[PDB]
């Protein structure tokens, strides 16, 4: 089975949290640091394309 | 989260707006978009004048 | 010229306010609202190919 | 922006954190990472007596 077609659409996932959780704040300033580390991709790598 | 059965989620639970409405995500992590899938498309002898 | 194979990174580009700004959350929302209006993907199709 | 003389940044602005430190981004509407810009190596030809 494979991909036929490109995506419809830009679009995304993002960590969620309840309204108002403090959680929220913290989460996005870490995925900009995860980000300029390379970690959201390298874990990409290590569960897509290593496996 | 919205009933707090949980404190946060974690999960390809895919970014809506009306979903945000009741919760709040985060900065995305990557992009990603809408797609199918099928069986896919074989190898097989070509024509007979190829 | 020619772009050179894919993205290098994640680099993207977001809505700014100052911190704290009110308008924060509605223009979250109006920009979220254009993603599946497909507004955003038409005008980069004008932008870019239908030019 | 941290300066309060102007109000919303609609424009070609990335989303990093050492700007977020100080003010706010939203929800980022398409991907568009580094790339390389080269040059074309000129353009390829055919010949009339190739
Ligand atoms: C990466 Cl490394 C990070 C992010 C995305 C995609 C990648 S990649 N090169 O495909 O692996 S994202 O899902 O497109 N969204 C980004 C946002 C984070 C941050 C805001 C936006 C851009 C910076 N993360
Ligand atoms: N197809 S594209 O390059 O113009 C592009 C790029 C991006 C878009 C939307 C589009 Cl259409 N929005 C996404 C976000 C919007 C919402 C949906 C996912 C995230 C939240 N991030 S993005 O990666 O910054």
């Amino acid at each position: 089975t494979m991909k036929v077609g490109g995506n419809l659409d830009s679009k995304g996932y993002g960590i969620a949290t309840p309204k108002g959780s403090s959680l929220g704040t913290p989460v996005n300033l870490a995925v900009l640091k995860l980000s300029e580390q390379g970690v959201l991709d390298k874990l990409k790598n290590k569960w897509w394309y290593d496996k | 989260l919205v009933y707090g059965k949980a404190d946060i989620a974690i999960a390809p639970l895919t970014i809506t707006l009306v979903r945000e409405e009741v919760i709040d995500f985060s900065k995305p992590f990557m992009s990603l978009g809408i797609s199918i899938m099928i069986k896919k498309p074989q190898k097989s002898k070509p024509g007979v004048f190829s």
